[PDB]
């Protein structure tokens, strides 16, 4: 899940 | 929860099988930054956008490219730009999805000419599933489909007002979306075991364990 939390910012 | 904004949504994001989770990983990007648009989506947790996004990513995706291609013939058409025929994917050993896709989406969406509107409505109900596990507050998620689905019957009256069947129409596609997109996670954990098949570190991730 690191990209995607990375990518709602 | 206006119908105008999910259009703007839609609108501002627009080996076969390894060609195919190329742009699969690719559009994740995308995906993301359509969610962002669809109105009260960023105002939920954190937590929970992870949890909407992680459960609906596939039949998300699986509409957007099925929309894409209802003027391609027997095929679809690639966010890569690539055009695969059904000749194509049952040569590479993927064809009874591929046709699924073909007549249970792609066809129908053609045969009532389903608008952008329309499949971002879809969208946003499949993406504001108040059945995803771990959510924080259900009921917030539940009423936010509530106002999308309300919105889209309103729009299908208002835009075609001779076939009062549509809005049923619409969202009797949900289950053969849902199904299609439980059969693609299986074809794609398949890969993922042979190791035959390149996938990119985001779709690698949604194929990941939660947390
Ligand atoms: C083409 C495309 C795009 C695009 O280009 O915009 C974006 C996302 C996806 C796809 N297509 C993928 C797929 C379709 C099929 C079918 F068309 F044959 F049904 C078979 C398989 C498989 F190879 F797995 F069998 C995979 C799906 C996968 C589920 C969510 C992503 C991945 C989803």
């Amino acid at each position: 899940h690191k990209i995607l939390h990375r990518l709602l910012q | 929860m206006p119908v105008e904004r999910i259009l703007e949504a839609e609108l501002a994001v627009e080996d076969p099988v390894t060609n195919i989770c190329q742009a699969a990983d690719k559009q994740l990007f995308t995906l993301v930054e359509w969610a962002k648009r669809i109105p009260h989506f960023s105002e939920l947790p954190l937590d929970d956008q992870v949890i909407l996004l992680r459960a609906g990513w596939n039949e998300l995706l699986i509409a957007s490219f099925s929309h894409r291609s209802i003027a391609v013939k027997d095929g679809i058409l690639l966010a890569t730009g690539l055009h695969v025929h059904r000749n194509s994917a049952h040569s590479a050993g993927v064809g009874a999805i591929f046709d699924r896709v073909l007549t249970e989406l792609v066809s129908k969406m053609r045969d009532m000419q389903m608008d952008k509107t329309e499949l971002g409505c879809l969208r946003a109900i499949v993406l504001f599933n108040p059945d995803s596990k771990g959510l924080s507050n259900p009921a917030e998620v539940e009423a936010l489909r509530e106002k999308v689905y309300a919105s889209l019957e309103a729009y299908c009256k208002h835009k075609y007002p001779e076939q009062p069947g549509r809005f049923a129409k619409l969202l009797l596609r949900l289950p053969a979306l849902r199904s299609i997109g439980l059969k693609c996670l299986e074809h794609l954990f398949f890969f993922k075991l042979i190791g035959d098949t390149p996938i990119d570190t985001f779709l690698m991730e949604m194929l990941e364990a939660p947390h």
